[PDB]
């Protein structure tokens, strides 16, 4: 929804509304980052037909400026997003078919996507 | 064999004679069932017998057979080397051609002359003689091809689609049961080489939630797919529309090959839901393997509960154990099991206390 | 054109001589005729089509087809798609009753879901 519906406002409403659902729920910061990372690419592959793409990969390359002001604020000393953020990864490189076709939809998104992992080394 | 040479300008005489009738498949299916281990001696000369054979198919002008005519361009010329390089593709469209016969223009071009001879009560026979030749004048088939069908799913390709990935599970399984012996004995590997011990226990994962991963509809989503759920899905569709007589390999392939490949209790939970659904099938009247698909059971069991720290995911385990004893078997594998279930820890010794009765 | 598909869209016009006019301004039969030095005598065009086709949608569903002024490659992919004579008390029927098993939220759905919101009534 924070994607299809709006693009702008980043302070952090959505840092807070993901905070929020995330304390009244089963809170593992593995599966949250799963789940993020899930939302982030089940997009740019079943929603966009044309020009809409160029947004859906503006959104996967905001989110991750997202996940790091979460990290700067939500978590401090508790598994410092080196950890869970590693295992989520693994938790995500797992399910390789949805890459494939994920690289298969943009027809040139393998060296993409290991740009864009490189690219989160940033946190 | 060498007396084959016989007939192969006879059937450039009388080819025309069978203009009346046509069953290849079955002239086809009674060649490679167990001969395929030696029928090298036969596939160097199908390299010229091919074009042999197919002076039955030939033989007719339906104008119908629309995949027919890339097979004759790639088949009539480098018989060894023109179908090689799609061979992924051929296979997407080939049985594409098939599941396709039930929504698309399936009363077409297809079935004519007189639609009461024109091979539609059932028409998968049309892409079985075809996968069949095109590499049995090769020394490919037997392992290869069953295999490289099967790879369709799992390597997933652009030419095939998400949506009515159910009905191309059951197209695999109405194709692959048809085959002889060789061609589908590829799924005991496919799912033992790889999907049990791909790694799945080591590196088992965060993942580790066994019964969301195992069932497939789980692929209704982009997410959750995968490739071991893939395989499952596939064996299921395999099993069940070829569950008339090749299910009786099962025995001796658990019996024989899955107990030193399982040490951890997602891989029991694994061949659970294998040979879960089945075991109705199988009471129908193959009532001799129950009490040694049972036993097998109980020996996995055993074979995890020595080699376990903490077993978590029993809980459901118990009840699936006491429902197949109570609604399939009844007291029947009470004497193989009273020595078997004495050797199993303390907490499941308590939930399955019952059993003794 | 905007501001005359707003006037047309308040006005009766039911003998359609509006839409003769602005079918001929949309049009892009003059190929630069007069020497107008603009250095973008097709991408200025195509640009300036596809933004009057963003505009009097609705409008051109109230009357005759679309003249077609856009000429692109893919149409607008976010519209009403409702069908013309079904009742509103549809989500149980195709949308929610598929969303509890397609649990993805259906990316394409959920402008079906605020086009129903904002169609109907929050109550």
């Amino acid at each position: 929804l924070e994607g299809t519906m709006n693009l702008t406002g980043e302070m952090q409403p959505l840092v807070e509304q993901l905070m929020m659902v995330k304390r009244m729920q089963h809170i593992p910061t593995p599966l949250f980052v799963l789940e993020i990372w899930k939302a982030c690419f089940v997009g740019l592959i079943e929603s966009p037909e044309g020009t809409q793409e160029l947004k859906w990969t503006a959104f996967t390359y905001l989110k991750i400026p997202q996940v790091l002001v979460k990290l700067k604020k939500y978590f401090h000393g508790e598994k410092d997003f080196t950890e869970d953020v590693n295992c989520a990864f693994e938790f995500l490189l797992k399910l390789t078919p949805l890459l494939d076709k994920a690289d298969q939809r943009c027809n040139c998104d393998c060296t993409n996507f290991l740009l864009q992992e490189c690219n989160k080394q940033g946190l | 064999l060498p007396v084959s040479k016989s007939l192969e300008t006879l059937l450039d005489h009388l080819g025309g004679l069978y203009k009346f009738h046509d069953r290849p498949v079955t002239y086809l299916y009674n060649t490679l069932h167990y001969y395929e281990m030696c029928l090298r001696n036969r596939d160097h000369l199908k390299r010229k017998l091919v074009h042999a054979i197919i002076g039955s198919l030939k033989d007719n002008r339906p104008q119908g057979w629309c995949l027919s005519d890339t097979y004759l361009k790639h088949a009539m010329n480098a018989r060894e080397d023109n179908p090689w390089v799609p061979e992924d593709s051929y296979y997407c469209k080939l049985i594409g051609r098939l599941v396709d016969t039930m929504a698309g223009k399936s009363p077409g071009p297809f079935p004519n002359c007189d639609w009461r001879f024109n091979e539609f009560p059932n028409p998968a026979a049309h892409a079985l003689h075809v996968t069949c030749v095109e590499l049995m004048a090769l020394a490919v088939p037997g392992k290869d091809v069953g295999n490289a069908l099967l790879n369709v799913v799992l390597k997933s390709q652009p030419l095939v689609p998400r949506e009515n990935i159910t009905a191309w599970m059951n197209a695999i399984g109405l194709i692959i049961t048809a085959l002889p012996e060789p061609y589908w004995i590829v799924l005991h590997d496919r799912i033992v080489n790889v999907i049990s011990s791909s790694s799945l226990t080591s590196e088992t994962e965060w993942v580790g939630y066994p019964f969301r991963l195992f069932d497939f509809t789980a692929c209704h989503q982009s997410y959750s797919e995968m490739s071991c759920s893939y395989t499952l899905a596939l064996a299921h569709a395999v099993w069940h529309h070829s569950s008339i007589g090749q299910l009786s390999l099962i025995p001796k392939f658990l019996t024989e090959a899955l107990l030193p490949v399982v040490k951890t209790e997602f891989q029991l939970l694994y061949v659970y839901h294998l040979v879960g659904p089945f075991l109705q099938r199988f009471q129908q009247e193959r009532t001799r393997c129950m009490i040694e698909i049972g036993v097998a059971f109980y020996d996995m069991l055993l074979n995890v509960d020595q080699c376990s720290t903490h077993l978590n995911y029993m809980d459901p385990i118990c009840d699936f154990l006491y429902h197949m004893k109570y609604m399939f078997t009844g007291d029947s594998v009470k004497e193989q099991v009273e020595k078997i279930i004495c050797n199993l820890k303390p907490a499941l010794k308590l939930r399955l206390r019952f059993i003794t009765h | 054109a905007v501001a005359w598909l707003v006037a047309h869209v308040r006005m009766l016009g039911l003998d359609e001589r509006e839409k003769s006019l602005q079918m001929i301004r949309q049009l892009a039969g003059p190929l630069y005729s007069e020497n107008t030095l603009q250095f973008y005598n097709e991408r200025v065009v195509i640009m300036n089509s596809i933004l009057e086709h963003m505009c009097a949608d609705v409008l051109q569903q109230t009357a005759t087809q679309i003249k077609f002024p856009s000429t692109g490659v893919d149409t607008m992919p976010y519209w009403n798609l409702l069908p013309p004579k079904r009742p509103i008390k549809e989500v149980l029927t195709d949308i929610f009753a598929k969303v509890l098993e397609k649990g993805w939220v259906d990316s394409r759905s959920i402008h079906i879901l605020d086009t129903l919101l904002h169609m109907g009534g929050v109550y």
